[PDB]
C-alpha cells in the first residue's frame, strides 16, 4: 500500500488555477469568484501577484496549471456500510494507459471480458415494478456469470442510482464472489458536496464521507453502492460534463486491449445499455452508433428512449420532421413547450442517422416479443454486432466460438453459433478447444465430443507437450 | 370539477345547528332554473347588536344602506363586481349555498378582510438555497392560536383599513414596531376578491386582499427587524417559520391562496 | 416533516404483519436514514418479532452503531 502511496502522485497530475479575475455575475450567497472561485476571495493556491499583466478573459489552458495530486485514497461512508472503497483525483487529460495501468496493477484488478458503459438520465424518474425487476435481475445476472467491468456516472441521481440499487441487491443475495461485481463511476471533481474532507495528501486512506441527500445546492453527492471512483477534475467548480470527453477515451482505449487466456485470444467487447435519458444520452447514443459500439434501449419509462422505440421500426425516408414533433411533443410534453423549432431538425436527423445502422441497435421490446431476459438479449445483440462486421473468410464464425468460450456461458454458443449455417470441418474447431480443455470447462468439452471432434486425431504429441 | 364554492355548499354550517338546502353541481348559479329552491332563513343569535350590521331581519325597512358602494363606516363595494340585489338582499356573485340569513359574517353583501403572507428563501448549513428535484424551497411565517388546531396566515379582519395590519398583529407582533412592520406592508399583490368559507350565506360572503412581502436575500437587513419585532405571544400560542409543502398542515382555504403565491417565485409543489 | 412515514412504519409494526410493510412502506420514495429506524426496532426486539428484525438488518441498521449502553439499560 505504501508503494502505491509513492506511485500515485509521481505520475498523475491535477490542473489547478493561478490567476485572479473577478466575475461579473455573482453566485448564490457566494458573490466572491474569481471566475472559478473555488474557496477564496482568489481563485488560487498562489501568492497573489499582478503577473505582469491583467488578462482579462482567462484562457482556460492558458490559465490553469498542473500539479501532483493530493487526493487519493480510500472512502468509506459514514454509517451506510462497513466496506472500503478506492477512489482517484485525475487530471482532465491524461493518457488512458496510466489509468489503465493504476486500475489492473495497483488497484488489484483484472482484466474484463465484457465492458458495460451504461448511460440514462441524470434527472430522477420512475419506472414499472415487473421491468425493475427484469432489469435488476439481468443486469446482475450477466455482469456476475461474466466478469465484466460496469462503467457509469458516479452520482446519487438518475440511472446510477438504479444500478446501485441492483448492485446493492446482488450484496444483499451475496451467495459468493463478491468482488466479481466491480462498478467504476467517473465524476467531476468540482461537483462533489462534500469534498473538502477529501482533500489530504500524503494519503487520505481511512476517509469518511458523510452525505446529506437534498441539502445541496446544483452540485451532488457520490452514490454509495459504486465500488471505484475516479474523479476527473479541469480546476472549475460550477461546471457539468468535463467526464463525457474522458469517459469514451478510456472506453476506446480499454477496447483494443487483448485478454489472452490459454491458446485463444480475443479483444475486449464495448456494449451500451441505455435507459430514459436527455439530449446528452441521444448526443452519446449516436457517437456510439458511429463508431460501431453496438447499442441496447429499453422500451418503457422513457424519453428519449421510448422515442427511438416506436421509431425504430418504420423506415428511414419515413421518418420525417412532424412526426417526430409530435411524438416528442407527447413524451416530454414540458420540455417540448419548452424547446424550439431549430432544435428539432437536429435531433430528426440524429434520430434518421441513428435508425439508419439497423444492425447496431437493438430495442428491448418487454414482454412481447423476444422478451426471455436481459443477459440474453445483451449477448445477442452483442453476437450480432459482432456478425456484422466485414470479414475475409470464414474467421467471424470462429471469433464468436472464442468469443462464446471467452464468457463461461454455453448456451448461447449452443442456440446460435452451432444451430445452422456454418458447415465447419471438425479440425478447425481444435484449438478452442485446447483452451477448454485446459480452464477446467467440461461442458464445452462435452459440447464439442457431441459436435465431433475426434479424440484420437486430437491428442498429438506437440499438443501433449504444450498440454503438460 | 368544475370551479365552485364547495367549502360555502359544505353541509352544517358552524357553531349552529342547522342544516342547509341540497345544492348539486346543476343547481349552483342563479342562472339556471331551479324551482325547489328553499334556502331555510338563518341568522346568528349575536347578529342584532351593535357594529355589525342590523339588516338580520332585513323584511323591515331597517335595510337603507348603499349597496355595491361604500355606505359610510362599512365600505360595502365587490372587489369582483357590481352584486344583484333582489328584495333589498344581495346575492352571491358565485352561486347558491342553499342557506339565506347573515349567518355569522359582519354584513351583507362582501365582507372585506386582509391576508399577507411573508416569503423567504430556505438556505442550508452553508447559507444556499435548498432545492427539490426542480424547483427551491420556501418558507412562510405562520401563527397556531391555542383554541383553532389549524395552523393560519396572520391576517384578520379589516374593520379598519390601515390598522387591520395591527388588528391581526396586536396579540402577536407589537403595539409600536407594529405601525413600523405596516409601513412596510406595502408589498407586491397576488389575489383579491371572492374566498371560498364555510361561513357563507347566500348573502354574506369574503373578499379578500392577498399582499406578498418578500425577503430576497437571508443574512441581515430588515429580517433581523422583523425577529426583533418579537413580543410572539400575549393571546396566541404558537408562531414559527414553517417550510412549503402541498401537505402543509393549514387552514382548509388558505392553502389556496399559497397555490397563488407559489406561482409568483417558482416553487414546487 | 417527515413523520407521516414514521408512523405508518410504526403502525404496520403494531400490526403483526410484515408483508404490508414490505410491499409499500420500504418500496420507494422515503430516502430514510437508518438511525430514524432505530426506535421502533427496539419494539420489534421486545415484542419477539425476529422477522421485523431480520427486515430492519436488511434494509441496513447496524448493529454495532445501534446497542449502545442506556438502551442496554432499557432493553434489560
Ligand atoms: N453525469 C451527468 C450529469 N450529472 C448532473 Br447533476 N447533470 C448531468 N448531466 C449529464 N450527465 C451525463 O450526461 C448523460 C446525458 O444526460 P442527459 O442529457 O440525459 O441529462 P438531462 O436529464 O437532460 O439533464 C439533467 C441535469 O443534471 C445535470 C445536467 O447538467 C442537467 O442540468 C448522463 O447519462 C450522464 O452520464
Amino acid at each position: 500500500q505504501e508503494s502505491l502511496s509513492s506511485w500515485i502522485p509521481e505520475n498523475i497530475k491535477k490542473k489547478e488555477c493561478v490567476y485572479f479575475v473577478e466575475s461579473s455575475k455573482l453566485s448564490d450567497a457566494g458573490k466572491v469568484v474569481c471566475q472559478c472561485g473555488y474557496t477564496h476571495e482568489q481563485h488560487l493556491e498562489e501568492a497573489t501577484k499582478p503577473h505582469t499583466f491583467q488578462g482579462t478573459q482567462w484562457d482556460p489552458k492558458k490559465h490553469v496549471q498542473e500539479m501532483p495530486t493530493d487526493a487519493f485514497g480510500d472512502i468509506v461512508f459514514t454509517g451506510l456500510s462497513q466496506k472500503v472503497k478506492k477512489y482517484v483525483r485525475v487530471s482532465q487529460d491524461t493518457p488512458s494507459s496510466v489509468i489503465y495501468h493504476l486500475m489492473t496493477q495497483h488497484w488489484g484488478l483484472d482484466v474484463p471480458n465484457l465492458l458495460i458503459s451504461v448511460t440514462g438520465g441524470a434527472k430522477n424518474f420512475n419506472m414499472k415494478p415487473r421491468l425493475k425487476s427484469i432489469f435488476r435481475r439481468g443486469l446482475v445476472k450477466v455482469a456476475q456469470t461474466t466478469g465484466a467491468w460496469i462503467i457509469t456516472g458516479g452520482s446519487h441521481t438518475g440511472v446510477m442510482k438504479q444500478v446501485g440499487e441492483a448492485v446493492r441487491d446482488f450484496s444483499l443475495s451475496s451467495s459468493y464472489k463478491e468482488g466479481e461485481l466491480i462498478t467504476i463511476g467517473v465524476a467531476t471533481w468540482g461537483t462533489v458536496h462534500r469534498r473538502e474532507g477529501l482533500i489530504h495528501p500524503t494519503g487520505s486512506f481511512p476517509a469518511e464521507y458523510i452525505l446529506d441527500e437534498d441539502g445541496q445546492g446544483n452540485l451532488t453527492c457520490l452514490d454509495s453502492n459504486h465500488s471505484h471512483f475516479i474523479l476527473v477534475d479541469d480546476g472549475t467548480h460550477g461546471q457539468y460534463g468535463v467526464e463525457i470527453p474522458l469517459r469514451t477515451r478510456l472506453e476506446k482505449f480499454i477496447s483494443e486491449q487483448t485478454k489472452e487466456r490459454g491458446g485463444v485470444a480475443i479483444k475486449i467487447p464495448i456494449v451500451c445499455v441505455v435507459l430514459e435519458g436527455g439530449p446528452g444520452t441521444l448526443h452519446t447514443i449516436d457517437n456510439a452508433t458511429t463508431n460501431g459500439t453496438p447499442c441496447v434501449v429499453v422500451e418503457g419509462s422513457g424519453r428519449v428512449a421510448d422515442v427511438i422505440a416506436q421509431v425504430a421500426n418504420l423506415p428511414v425516408s419515413d421518418i420525417t420532421i412532424s412526426l417526430i414533433q409530435q411524438k416528442l411533443s407527447v413524451f416530454f410534453q414540458e420540455m417540448f413547450e419548452t424547446f424550439t423549432e431549430s432544435r428539432i431538425v437536429e435531433w430528426t436527423k440524429k434520430i434518421q442517422d441513428i435508425v439508419r445502422r439497423r444492425q447496431l441497435l437493438t430495442v428491448f421490446r418487454e414482454g412481447k416479443d423476444g422478451q426471455q431476459d436481459v443477459d440474453v438479449a445483451i449477448l445477442q445483440a452483442l453476437l450480432k454486432a459482432s456478425r456484422s462486421q466485414d470479414h475475409f473468410g470464414h474467421e467471424n464464425w470462429d471469433h464468436q466460438l472464442k468469443l462464446a468460450v471467452a464468457w463461461n456461458r454455453v448456451d448461447i454458443a449452443r442456440s446460435e453459433i452451432f444451430m445452422d449455417e456454418w458447415q465447419w470441418k471438425p479440425s478447425d474447431l481444435h484449438p478452442t478447444m485446447t483452451a477448454a480443455l485446459i480452464s477446467n470447462k467440461p461442458e464445452f468439452v462435452k459440447l464439442f465430443l457431441e459436435n465431433g471432434v475426434q479424440l484420437k486425431e486430437f491428442v498429438t504429441w506437440d499438443t501433449l507437450l504444450y498440454l503438460y | 370539477g368544475d370551479s365552485y364554492h364547495v367549502n360555502a355548499r359544505h353541509l352544517l354550517y358552524p357553531n349552529c345547528p342547522v342544516t342547509r338546502f341540497p345544492v348539486p353541481n346543476e343547481k349552483v348559479p342563479w342562472e339556471t332554473e331551479f324551482l325547489i329552491y328553499d334556502p331555510p332563513f338563518y341568522t346568528a343569535e349575536r347578529k342584532d347588536a351593535a357594529a355589525m350590521d342590523p339588516m338580520g331581519d332585513t323584511l323591515e325597512p331597517l335595510s337603507t344602506i348603499q349597496y355595491n358602494v361604500v355606505d359610510g363606516l362599512r365600505d360595502r363595494r365587490s372587489f369582483h363586481g357590481p352584486y344583484t340585489v333582489q328584495a333589498g338582499l344581495p346575492l352571491n356573485p358565485m352561486g347558491r349555498t342553499g342557506l339565506r340569513g347573515r349567518g355569522s359574517l359582519s354584513c351583507f353583501g362582501p365582507n372585506h378582510t386582509l391576508y399577507p403572507m411573508v416569503t423567504r428563501w430556505r438556505r442550508n448549513e452553508d447559507g444556499a438555497i435548498c432545492r427539490k428535484s426542480i424547483k427551491k424551497m420556501l418558507e412562510v411565517l405562520v401563527v397556531k392560536l391555542p383554541l383553532s388546531e389549524h395552523w393560519a396566515l396572520p391576517g384578520g379582519s379589516r374593520e379598519p383599513g390601515e390598522m387591520l395590519p395591527r388588528k391581526l398583529k396586536r396579540i402577536l407582533r407589537q403595539e409600536h414596531w407594529p405601525s413600523f412592520e405596516n409601513l412596510l406592508k406595502c408589498g407586491m399583490e397576488v389575489y383579491k376578491g371572492y374566498m371560498d368559507d364555510p361561513r357563507n350565506t347566500d348573502n354574506a360572503w369574503i373578499e379578500t386582499v392577498a399582499v406578498s412581502v418578500h425577503f430576497q436575500d437571508q443574512n441581515d437587513v430588515e429580517l433581523n427587524r422583523l425577529n426583533s419585532n418579537l413580543h410572539a405571544c400575549d393571546s396566541g400560542a404558537s408562531i414559527r417559520w414553517q417550510v412549503v409543502d402541498r401537505r402543509i398542515p393549514l387552514y382548509a382555504n388558505h392553502k389556496t391562496l399559497l397555490q397563488k403565491a407559489a406561482a409568483e417565485f417558482g416553487a414546487h409543489y
